[PDB]
């Protein structure tokens, strides 16, 4: 899915604009390339270039890496993280949970998505009270079930006013929040 | 706290593409230039002996918009001209800082060399690594205090803290005014800073001796017509239209007594007056400062004169007058 | 509109010296002339406003925050208030031999902050062009130079014109003061005919001052001297801390105590 | 290499004033000209710095029986899907690599500021105080006392242009340019002459250049008065004496410092 | 910074703790007192480690027989290195407070 989206953006002019706006780095299955790309991404975050790191939620990089102040400032989540519905291993794992312990298949699937999203979006608040915003570009997260299964600390901060902001409104509120975060305690 | 009265300051402006974005109510570049005109005029009005220089960086190249000078009007004209600048390209911190370093390297040791980089586009494409240039900056004791826009740049953060300057990011236009007005004042001298005596010259305004007898006609020194009278120099003996100015021959600063006197208030800061809302046995309805009734539950008092000042009186005294009226007595 | 402020230097020592001399000119006539000038200023227009300050060795006090004789009620109130307050101030005054020089500058500061208060309170629709018609009457004090220079620079920044009207003495500090802010400088040698000088040179406001012939400005001697023996010097050796004009090169300036390094 | 010749050719006509003054120093054959200088697209460039492969290809394929339009055409030209991601990763890495090419103050005397550079019995105060206290028991004499017509007229007459307190030519135009040019020449040479004059410079190699410059002062001031003579014999009006003061004061400094050096010796 | 926790007194190296830290410590002490397995969540990536370690050490001092030792597991070795750094800082603080070494051992496999 990441490759398809990247290819579509490349065919259109959005990607060239994105590269001009800020350096762009992408993740690959190979660990060597992943490590090199992340090493350059850190320097970009330090140097004036800045960086947009595209990765996969299930990618080992997402779990291994930790984002701190001036690292992964704004965490963008493109789509609810769901595993493919064809891998037969998950079919056993899921239908057995339905049969025993009485967990609905949809319930467990949404739980597996929300837990993964929280894992991959909760890094920006590592410590030392470093500001940062977590934007989820998916109307599915606006659903009550996803919000309810979301961790309490994020959900309570989340409000109905900004629950389903348009793209432009989200951009404006992000700019304003970054302004407020800028400046001392 | 030791303060460097004489400082050569370079306001590095970036002509980056990101300046095109109209984050502020007007265009970002136009707002920055319009407010920087006020900053320049106020800086000259609060430090006559000091001088300023503007470097505009765009398309990975840095050009000196105006060399070091003591005339605010010339810099103001340069700002007004630059208002129409195309504003396309990418800045280079290495190029801008290298130009500033080249100009400031031969400056006298006693004066404080300072740079204020108004950073707009977070990117910094430079031919050479800037961490190496940071070492040369520290060696040359050139203070660099970046003011970022819509970005907390890491390289500029380390630049500011390592070189001794301060880093800030614009919360809004009102806070931008506050930031630049704060940077107007001379910075305190640190351990690395050193002080040394500087030669100074005080000219006297002169006119025709007696009914244009043995006159001293002359045009100017940096379409000037003939001038019957004007300023002169102890050594150049060359007519100067306006003061203060650096000698075009001697290399010695020509400046009058009032210009020096304008900076004594920096050496003599005014202690903040405690704010007491309640009357506190203050039976004088009329404010001593302005002889006006106190319409608000606020009062200010010194530790010496023990007078009464209203909100406006105290604010004005601490802002502009820089001295307590009654406490002068 | 225009906000005029008359800073009268009513120094009891000098004016009482005149009284003892029994000269034709007297502080009563000076106050009357200032009163007439203020009355004429307000007479110019309704929007125009005025204020008065009197200077004394101890402190400076404001003289200004029906038609018994068929007169504009407002100007009658001005006459009564100024007369009563000036008489009270002159009648009541402590004696201090140590301090006798007149504190002209301290009043200036009061005038400046008063003008700022009025500018804040007045509606933004109408622009106010304030002015300070300083009327000196005695020699200035050396110790007041620094504070007077501070207030002069504040006035320059705040765009107020200090029109000096020194008489019987030429205060170099005051002429320097008005020169900075561009205010006129008139030295009336005929004290009895002082009011004619006010109704011509000082009375016209900055709006019409340019389009009018007035006495040319007096040359200002921007002298400098070293802090040792107090004498004119053309070359000064200032440091980066004191910013003090000195006599000659020294290992360390006394007012600094800095560890100057030779070279 | 003839770097000096190349610089002279570059500035021969680009800047008029610089070459005008440098030539003027030789027009009257004042001094040698050696001391004069002794004392004093975007897309292709971006690709050039971006792709080292393109740099090597350009070096090997330098235009030879081909055309730059064809070279431009050659630019744009799951296996392909992964190639795009790899290409962005490599291209961003290349851009980044190209950008990463290798005291509390204390004082003892503060009243000196209170009385800055500006320069400067007992029963008398009592007498004056009591007399002035008794002065103003009568008020509002404005009706006649404040002013009189005779005094009023005298002030009018004084304010008149011929009166007290009120004291009360651009004919040549072409001479202005000549005077400006001469002043610029004087400034140019005085700059080097005064560059190290104020500093003592008690060194042999440092003092050699001041001696040479001091002789150059004589040599330039030799020719200045001839142009002065040419200008003077026109109308004998609007004397130009300010130029003389600079030369005479420079000579006075030169001779006084020479005497001081001899005294020090 | 000695916190008078409901169960006992617990040392803490940093100057201040947020109310969520108080809640975390009290709930954790409740679980240990019940001596029953439980699960809890804390937002901060860092700070939870120090609070948890301090509470466990204080509980060990109060009831050494109740808990034989602490087995603190982390996802990855690079991450567990930060945990051992936090534990070293806490031990240095406690050692300074006590004035002498105590029979406490802590290590990473
Ligand atoms: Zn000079
Ligand atoms: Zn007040
Ligand atoms: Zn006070
Ligand atoms: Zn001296
Ligand atoms: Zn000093």
């Amino acid at each position: 899915y990441m490759e398809s989206t990247v290819a579509s953006w490349y065919e259109q002019g959005i990607l060239e604009n994105i590269q001009r706006n800020k350096l762009l780095f992408i993740e690959t299955q190979d660990g060597a390339e992943t490590s090199v790309a992340l090493e350059k991404y850190q320097e970009a975050c330090e140097n004036g270039r800045g960086a947009i790191l595209l990765s996969v939620a299930r990618g080992k990089v997402s779990e291994g890496i930790d984002f701190v102040h001036h690292y992964g400032r704004a965490v963008i989540m493109f789509g609810v993280p769901y595993v493919y519905t064809q891998s037969r291993i998950l079919k056993a794992r899921l239908e057995y949970l339905r049969d025993q312990f009485q967990i609905r298949e949809n319930d467990f699937l949404t739980f597996d998505a929300m837990r993964h999203a929280a894992q991959c979006v909760g890094r920006a608040i590592r410590g030392k009270t470093d500001y940062g915003l977590m934007v989820f570009a998916d109307k599915r997260f606006a659903r009550g079930d996803k919000r309810g299964k979301l961790p309490r600390w994020i959900q309570e901060h989340l409000t109905d006013a900004n629950l389903n902001l348009t793209v432009d409104e989200g951009v404006q509120v992000a700019k304003y929040f970054l302004r407020q975060m800028a400046q001392p305690f | 706290v030791r303060l460097g009265m004489m400082r050569h300051l370079y306001v590095v402006v970036d002509g980056s593409r990101t300046m095109e974005d109209q984050d502020l109510k007007p265009n970002r570049l136009t707002c920055t230039l319009k407010l920087l005109e006020y900053f320049v005029e106020e800086y000259f009005d609060q430090n006559p002996i000091s001088q300023i220089g503007i470097i505009v960086t765009k398309s990975k190249r840095a050009e000196k918009l105006t060399e070091l000078s003591g005339n605010p009007r010339k810099h103001i004209t340069s700002l007004k001209k630059a208002v129409d600048m195309t504003c396309h390209g990418e800045p280079s911190l290495y190029n801008s800082l290298s130009i500033a370093m080249q100009t400031l390297k031969h400056m006298p040791g006693h004066t404080s060399r300072e740079v204020l980089i108004i950073f707009s586009s977070l990117t910094t494409c430079d031919p050479s690594n800037i961490y190496d240039l940071i070492k040369t900056l520290k060696a040359a004791k050139i203070r660099v205090s970046v003011i970022g826009l819509s970005a907390e740049v890491r390289v500029c953060t380390v630049l500011a803290r390592e070189t001794g300057g301060t880093y800030h990011v614009i919360l809004d236009e009102s806070h931008y005014k506050e930031l630049l007005t704060h940077h107007v004042s001379p910075p305190p001298a640190s351990s690395s800073s050193e002080c040394s005596l500087i030669r100074m010259g005080f000219p006297q305004h002169t006119i025709a001796s007696l009914s244009d007898q043995d006159a001293k006609p002359s045009f100017s020194m940096a379409e000037p017509g003939l001038t019957l009278g004007g300023y002169f120099c102890p050594q150049c003996r060359a007519k100067y239209c306006e003061l203060p100015v650096e000698c075009k021959i001697c290399g010695l600063t020509l400046v009058s007594a009032p210009h020096l006197a304008r900076s004594y208030h920096h050496l003599f800061p005014l202690d903040a007056f405690q704010e007491i809302p309640l009357e506190e046995y203050n039976g004088e309805r009329f404010c001593y400062g302005c002889q006006g009734e106190l319409k608000d539950q606020h009062v200010y008092v010194c530790a010496v004169c023990q007078n009464v000042f209203c909100v406006d009186c105290d604010v004005f005294v601490h802002d502009s007058l820089h001295c307590c009226p009654g406490c002068i007595h | 509109l225009n906000l005029l402020v008359i800073v009268v230097d009513a120094n009891p020592i000098w004016w009482g010296k005149q009284a003892l001399k029994e000269s034709q000119f007297t502080l009563s006539k000076c106050i009357d002339a200032v009163m007439v000038l203020g009355n004429s200023h307000l007479f110019m227009n309704r929007s125009n406003k005025l204020a008065v300050i009197a200077s004394h060795i101890q402190e400076s006090r404001f003289l200004y925050p029906g038609s018994k004789d068929g007169k504009y009620e407002l100007l009658t109130s001005a006459n009564e208030v100024i007369v009563e307050e000036i008489k009270d101030l002159m009648t009541k005054s402590d004696i201090k031999g140590q301090h006798t020089e007149t504190l002209l500058a301290g009043s200036l500061a009061k005038a400046l902050c008063y003008i700022h208060r009025m500018n804040k309170e007045v509606k933004d629709n109408q622009e106010m062009k304030s002015r300070i018609l300083v009327i000196k009457a005695a020699e200035d004090s050396a110790l007041q130079y620094m504070n007077f220079m501070n207030v002069i620079f504040a006035a320059q920044k705040q765009n107020i014109l200090i029109d000096a009207c020194v008489l019987d003495s030429d205060s170099g500090l005051l002429q320097q003061a008005c020169d900075i802010t561009g205010g006129l400088y008139l030295k009336v040698p005929q004290m009895p005919s002082l009011l004619q000088y006010l109704l011509w040179v000082f009375l016209p406001d900055q709006d019409q001052r340019s389009q009018l012939i007035l006495p040319p400005p007096v040359h200002v001697d921007y002298r400098a001297a070293c802090f040792c023996h107090r004498n004119l010097i053309e070359i000064g050796y200032v440091c980066s801390v004191c910013l003090s004009i000195f006599c000659n090169f020294s290992p360390i300036c006394t007012t600094c105590e800095t560890a100057f390094k030779i070279s | 290499a003839n770097k000096e010749l190349e610089e002279k050719n570059r500035m021969l006509q680009e800047d008029p004033v610089l070459f005008q003054l440098y030539k003027d120093l030789v027009v009257s054959q004042v001094i040698s000209a050696e001391e004069f200088w002794a004392n004093r697209s975007d897309i292709i460039e971006s690709i050039f710095r971006t792709y080292p492969a393109v740099k090597m290809k350009y070096a090997e394929n330098v235009p030879h029986n081909m055309t730059e339009k064809e070279f431009w055409t050659r630019f744009f030209q799951e296996n392909s899907n992964a190639a795009i991601i790899k290409r962005f990763n490599h291209h961003s890495a290349m851009v980044l690599a190209a950008g990463l090419r290798k005291i509390a103050l204390n004082l003892k005397k503060s009243d000196r500021y209170y009385h800055g550079p500006t320069p400067i019995t007992s029963q008398d105060i009592i007498n004056s105080f009591q007399s002035i206290r008794q002065e103003m028991e009568a008020y509002t004499p404005k009706l006649t006392q404040v002013l009189s017509s005779s005094a009023a007229s005298s002030t009018i007459t004084a304010l008149s242009p011929g009166g007290a307190l009120m004291q009360g030519q651009m004919v040549p135009n072409d001479i202005q340019s000549e005077l400006k040019h001469l002043y610029v020449a004087v400034g140019e040479l005085l700059r080097h002459f005064w560059s190290c004059f104020p500093v003592n410079t008690p060194f042999l190699e440092e003092k050699v250049v001041k001696m040479k410059s001091n002789l150059e002062r004589f040599q330039v001031t030799k020719l200045c008065p001839f142009q002065e003579k040419i200008r003077r014999q026109y109308l004998s009006t609007n004397l130009v004496s300010h130029i003389e003061e600079m030369l005479q004061t420079a000579y006075n400094k030169l001779h006084t410092w020479q005497s001081r050096r001899l005294m020090k010796k | 910074m000695k916190l008078n926790v409901d169960g006992l007194l617990v040392y803490f190296p940093y100057d201040y703790i947020y109310p969520e830290q108080f809640s975390y410590m009290r709930e954790l002490k409740r679980t240990l007192d019940a001596k029953g397995h439980g699960v809890l969540e804390m937002p901060s990536g860092t700070g939870k480690t120090v609070s948890l370690l301090a509470l466990i050490m204080a509980y060990q001092r109060a009831y050494p027989l109740e808990v034989t030792k602490l087995i603190y597991c982390s996802r990855t070795v690079p991450e567990i290195e930060k945990v051992i750094e936090e534990l070293r800082k806490l031990l240095n603080f406690y050692e300074k407070q006590e004035g002498e070494k105590l029979p406490f051992l802590g290590l990473a496999l």
